[PDB]
DNA sequence: TTTTGTTAAGGGCTGTATCACTGTGTAAGACAGGC
DNA sequence: GCCTGTCTTACACAGTGATACAGCCCTTAACAAAA
DNA sequence: GGTTTTTGTCTGGCTTCACACTTGATTTGCATCACTGTGTAAGACAGGCCA
DNA sequence: TGGCCTGTCTTA
DNA sequence: CACAGTGATGCAAATCAAGTGTGAAGCCAGACAAAAACC
């Protein structure tokens, strides 16, 4: 399966959040990522998601 | 070692194989299988690989990624797949997944044998009278050795049956799991064996036209395990009772025959051996092994599943139009109509066998009308003991029919018009129909049914009909009548009124008397010497029936469909074996054991 | 027993062998106790003949997941006649009990259906088809094709459903994609090649007799069967696909199902004419359609061979079968056909027939009805479907055997010497023959004609048998030669490709049938009554012409669709909504799916 | 030095090819009304 | 020197659950061929 | 009584899952739809014996 | 020649 | 009349997918003694 727009976003933004706070738990890092990205601009994420989606669709 | 093929691994491990076979033969008597299984399971557990060890244990218990042949059987039977169809699905899924998810056809037959009568051993003490003691008997010819030569009476029927005891054995073994768990649930010990008492609803109906296309009629004689109690000290604690007594699912088939329920000669010929067997079981104990421990059962048979026509036929009584309208009492239609409520259950099988002998012997040399009054309808010799009951449906229907007539007659005001003609009453009926359509949205029908009765027997419907009645004094009476009906209805509609409605159960006789009184005072116009069996049973015998049976609701129109289904799709198209296959299939289809698998998602 | 005791106990009883195994593993297998015990147990399982549990252990150790693709689930559901509720029970049970989702849920099966049904893939026609829509998302369409239904109009008493003929052609080609690519490969051609493919489509139509479940209820099926696909690779046409069982119900793709009588000409024509229009339109265009990523072009050739004689006559304007004009290929009368046994040629045609209907209609030489009828050769009604009437290998045999049987009876009665005979004499002749066949040939007697009686009777052995009942040996010689000619002709009409299998038989068929008829005319004069059957006429007159037209006989047989009715009723009972508009399209969809080659491949996976 | 094939005689599960059997669709004939 | 439905069974085959038969991978030792 | 077994006891340091949290687009679960054919029994209806 | 008491058939 | 049982339907609720650090759960070893059946 291809990642959600939010999912690819979080894979890319895990380093920024991690470098600023190293010992944040998974619950905490995800809660943050989710809260700030929910507050957000995010259109390129949806574009990448749609492209990966149709690529996977083609994949038989 | 694992990237290697079979000959390679055999060679490179030959030495350890010889050492392991030597150790196994020298320590466990050559049981290499058990040694390797335990070695590998213990190694897996040693490596903290509990998941794979548990899945291996489950594959040896047959619970994961391989269906137990019994579960295959539950699926196949319960989805009506033929053997050809089932094998196609089996071979295909195996070829495409490589794994043998469904089991082969021979495995399903072997799993069938366990679930069919004639597999487990048992004993009757004392041995049953005129019944074979052989316990390996299954499906046997329903004709029970009836002569078939051209000289003898012509036999137009094919039937197949179980021996009634063997079937009881298979049904108990089928429910073993429920019995043990119910013993646990009552805080009792698994190993107790003290006398279990099994109550058994016995049942019989004709199944209409079975033909695949001349009419081909079928009779189904069947039973239902209703309750199993165990004796602890001197309390009888129930270990099991069926949740859905009336379901097609727990109605265990005993004999299926291709005959007319009104073909008396054939019916008695085919059913009489079964009754003989049941009589035998009425005075004997059954010893049967459950869970390693021998358990002892004793039975109570209650033929409550017989509609009125079949009751009358098997108990020697007259046809339904008779003046002797009740199979519980000796009332006549005129008596029951004039005498509203004070009637009691009188009749019994023995009383009917003696009333037949009286008819037959005419001991006081009376005329046919005097003799007929003497024996109160018993002109034929009974041959089955029934427990004739009432259906909650028929209580509602009889009441609603009376209320419908009262409504239309109160609209026409029939007391003021004793010589009213047919067309005036017809217009009264039309008036009521129209107003009930406008106010209650009730499409007038010409055949009384449960849904019409359910919507009409409301207090609001009475208000609606009062809107067409001039005198309000009669509004009082109609509303009180409907209130009494609504008080009596729960008693016969519940499945256990001694808990769900004990106030109403108590007040039932007071209410029935008041209801009859109000009919006999304010509503005299609807007395004309006629009453229905259903209405008579509702007003006269309901509390007695609850006293006897506990419930009205608890004690077959899918029977036809299910019979035809099996015959067409799951049976050899040969007179010799169609009935065998149909009976075997229906029996499997009623097993609680397979049903559990089919419910696994709960 | 080891399995009786607990893990601490079994550890105790096996400690010694455990230490020995650890030594063996460290000394030979690098310390993998796990792998060593696994292999020991697997091979022990294989030794006790318990391969099932061993393979299940292998698959659970490999972790190879067991999941059926929704398409395979659909192939099983379809091909075993399970309703949606019954499939759902089996699905939910297997998932609850194995905890794995082996079968897929119902919504996944619907979705997989959409791929296999008409109306899913896109396509184009170049040039666009005349009077046919260019929309590609069409599926099931109402078979009445907008037929007026108001109370003023003619009363519409039938329910019918169909596909759009181009759209169904598309769906069937996409279904065969894997077979097309594999056939190109097997012919040493390229998967990606796109040069013009040619599709020989067989068209069919029949009544399904009664369909009622219990007043009769008749049905008509209009079908087509992709017979072969070729590709032009040079000045050569390479055969990349050829239907292996052309008469099977498995490849008879249902185009239109209708609840109507095949004899009800007004409804027949109302319902079929749209289909014929789309088929015409397609005769003048090329189909482009993407397969495996490469666009391909397909040219079609429609041949209406799937019509029994009754339906041929009805749709081609000819008279009913009792007519004097017995041939649907030529203008012979029964008397002419009886007198002139072999020399006829295939002269009728859809154009000739349309013409003769105009002649009948306009009566241009002002003739009497008998003269006009004679002029137009029995084409008294306007044809409305171009067909290709043929014969099946069965009726050739049947006609020959009926003749030989009558000859046997008469030769036992020496009618070549005695002209007259009572009923009793002929009855005793027949009794003699039947007894003698039952005795020496083990032939049961039969009261009505049939195929395998013919098959078993048309042997030289039976001729020796019957010769034991004939005194004159000149007549022995005659019978033996007449049967010899029969046997010299039979291969041609029985074989699947006579041009290849029996080239000499096909080359000498015409000569042999001439000598056959000459023998009958010289040394068998008595068996001439001015009567003859269409089967015998076509066998003696039209077999080489039909072979030249079609390549073969036995493969355009009438044999297969007798299952069709059964198929239909099954789908109507067990897989159909119980509402007249919906049951029909549900049977249609189920019938489509039942024919798909994709799904059949899953159902033949073991091979 | 490590993987597989191989021989021969022969022993169980499994897969499929029938059994026997009858209902049933289709069609080969027979037949009778056109008062 | 008729036409044309209706009627009647012959007939084949479909398709059931049971059953019989064949083919399956092995199981003993040893050489040894490919790698 | 001796001679054989089952099944515990005490630790930790290990290995192998399940849970933790979020977002939103898929996937499942489940009850429902509209709809007629068929069985059944409630209720018209034909009927012949005797006055 | 009936009511009409009984058993068969019909329709919702 | 009711109702059986069809394929479609529609909405609520799992579910997936990623990150990883926990906690829980079960197992190991070796000298040895209880609670138990075998001569
Ligand atoms: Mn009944
Ligand atoms: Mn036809
Ligand atoms: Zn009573
Ligand atoms: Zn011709």
């Amino acid at each position: 399966r291809p990642p959600s727009a939010f999912f690819l976003f979080c894979s890319e933004y895990r380093p920024k959040i991690k470098g600023e706070h190293p010992g944040l738990s998974i619950g905490d890092v995800a809660k943050k990522l989710g809260e700030m990205w929910n507050n957000t601009d995010k259109q390129p994420y949806e574009k990448k998601a749609a492209k990966l989606k149709e690529k996977y669709e083609k994949d038989i | 070692l694992l990237s290697l093929t079979r000959r390679a691994q055999k060679h490179r491990l030959r030495e350890l194989k010889i050492q392991v076979k030597e150790f196994a033969d020298k320590e466990e008597g050559g049981d290499v299988k058990a040694v390797c299984l335990t070695l590998f399971l213990l190694a897996l557990r040693a490596r903290n690989e509990h998941r794979q060890a548990d899945e291996l244990e489950a594959i040896m218990q047959g619970r994961g990624s391989g269906l137990q042949p019994a579960v295959c059987l539950a699926i196949r039977v319960n989805t009506f797949l033929s053997c050809s169809q089932y094998h196609k699905m089996y071979r295909t899924v195996k070829a495409i997944t490589g794994r043998q998810i469904f089991q082969p056809l021979h495995a399903l037959r072997n799993a069938e044998k366990v679930l069919l009568p004639g597999y487990h051993p048992f004993e009757w003490q004392p041995p049953l009278k005129n019944v074979s003691s052989r316990t390996d008997v299954g499906i046997i010819d329903g004709l029970s050795g009836l002569a078939s030569s051209v000289d003898e009476y012509p036999v137009d029927t094919i039937a197949k049956r179980f021996r009634y005891d063997s079937a009881l054995v298979s049904a108990l073994m089928d429910m073993e799991e429920d019995i043990l768990e119910g013993m646990r649930s009552q805080d009792l010990d698994d190993y107790l064996n003290g006398p279990f008492t099994v109550v058994v609803k016995e049942s019989c109906d004709g199944m209409g036209d079975v033909s695949e296309k001349v009419p081909e009629k079928a009779v189904r004689f069947s039973f239902t395990v209703m309750r199993i109690t165990i004796e602890h000290g001197s309390q009888n604690v129930k270990v099991f009772e069926e949740p859905k007594p009336n379901s097609e699912l727990c109605c265990k088939p005993l004999c299926l025959m291709l005959a007319d329920e009104s073909d008396h000669e054939t019916l008695t010929a085919i059913l009489s051996p079964l009754i003989a067997e049941r009589e035998a079981m009425k005075s004997s104990e059954l010893t049967l092994e459950m869970g390693g421990i021998p358990r002892t059962f004793k039975f109570i048979f209650r033929g409550t599943g017989y509609d009125e026509k079949l009751v009358r036929e098997v108990e020697g009584l007259e046809a339904s139009g008779s003046v002797y309208i009740c199979t519980l009492c000796d009332t006549t239609r005129l008596e029951a109509s004039q005498n509203l409520v004070f009637h009691s259950i009188t009749r019994s099988h023995a009383e009917n066998l003696q009333r037949y002998e009286v008819w037959r012997s005419n001991p006081y040399h009376e005329s046919v009308e005097e003799l007929r009054d003497r024996v109160k309808g018993v002109s034929a010799k009974p041959f089955i003991e029934t427990v004739p009951s009432i259906d909650a449906l028929h209580c509602d229907i009889g009441n609603a029919a009376e209320f419908y007539k009262i409504f239309q007659l109160e609209i026409g005001e029939v007391y003021k018009h004793p010589n009213a003609s047919k067309e005036e009453r017809k217009r009264w009926q039309a008036t009521l129909d129209k107003h009930l359509r406008k106010r209650m949205n009730l499409k007038p029908i010409m055949r009384m049914n449960g849904n019409f009765a359910r919507k009409l027997m409301t207090q609001e419907t009475v208000d609606a009909v009062c809107e067409l009645i001039p005198s309000e004094e009669r509004h009082e009476a109609l509303r009180e009548l409907m209130d009494l009906y609504l008080k009596m209805k729960p008693v016969w509609r519940s499945s256990c009124p001694a808990k769900e409605c004990p106030e109403s159960l108590c007040q039932y006789s007071f209410n029935s008397q008041r209801f009859a009184e109000l009919l006999s005072t304010k509503f005299k116009y609807r007395y004309e010497g006629k009453i229905t069996n259903y209405f008579h049973k509702t007003l006269a015998h309901v509390p007695e029936i609850i006293e006897r049976d506990g419930s009205i609701g608890a004690w077959n129109q899918s029977g036809n469909k299910l019979f035809r289904r099996f015959r067409k799709m799951n049976a050899r198209q040969s007179k010799c074996y169609e009935m065998e296959d149909v009976l075997k299939h229906h029996w499997l289809y009623t097993s609680k054991y397979l049903q559990k698998f089919m419910n696994a998602h709960n």
